[PDB]
């Protein structure tokens, strides 16, 4: 109510006393190949497999990707 | 055939006909056949990108690896599979033995 412009950008200041907790929202987590997210915050990095040389890993990752991709086809694959 | 129809619509479109794999799948229960067909259906996203799995005898690849709920425990007898062609020169006996078996 301080301003009519609300969406494009706003500043919180900790001198202002409010928060909200609308349970949960759902959003996709970023792919490693673009984000590399772990190495920025320096956690115990997962081993970066390659997609070729451990062929069963390619098998499993494709098996899961089946169901990301089939979401556009609407079939629930139950993989 | 009923199970293939009960999956989301797909077809055996190539000139293969069901009796081929039926003769290829003697030792199976109905539940096993439901599972085996689901394993075939997963081709639709594991290997093909097509919305329909034209089958191209892919069964010959997967049915070698899948197994029924029968055939459990490590027990074998037909493993050597050398056939009657691999006779040990039973020239005076293979005749009567195979005759007495076959008649």
């Amino acid at each position: 109510d301080c301003f009519s412009k609300d969406n494009s950008h706003f500043i919180i200041d900790p001198n202002r006393t409010k928060l909200i907790t609308t349970n949960i929202t759902n959003r996709r987590p970023l792919p490693l190949s673009r984000s590399n997210l772990q190495r920025y915050y320096g956690f115990a990095e997962t081993f970066y497999y390659d997609l070729h040389i451990f062929p069963y890993v390619r098998q499993l990752v494709n098996i899961l990707e089946t169901s990301f991709n089939c979401s556009q086809r609407g079939i629930t694959l139950n993989a | 055939e009923y199970f293939f129809s009960k999956n989301q619509i797909m077809k055996l479109n190539r000139d293969l006909q069901f009796s081929d794999l039926s003769l290829e799948t003697e030792g199976f229960s109905p539940l096993d056949l439901e599972i085996f067909t689901e394993k075939i259906f997963y081709d639709l996203q594991l290997e093909r990108d097509c919305d329909n799995v034209v089958t191209r005898e892919l069964f010959s690849k997967s049915l070698s690896a899948f197994t029924p709920s029968a055939l459990r425990g490590v027990k074998l007898t037909k493993e050597t599979n050398i056939k009657w062609g691999d006779i040990g020169a039973l020239a005076n006996a293979k005749d009567v033995l195979l005759e007495t078996l076959e008649w």
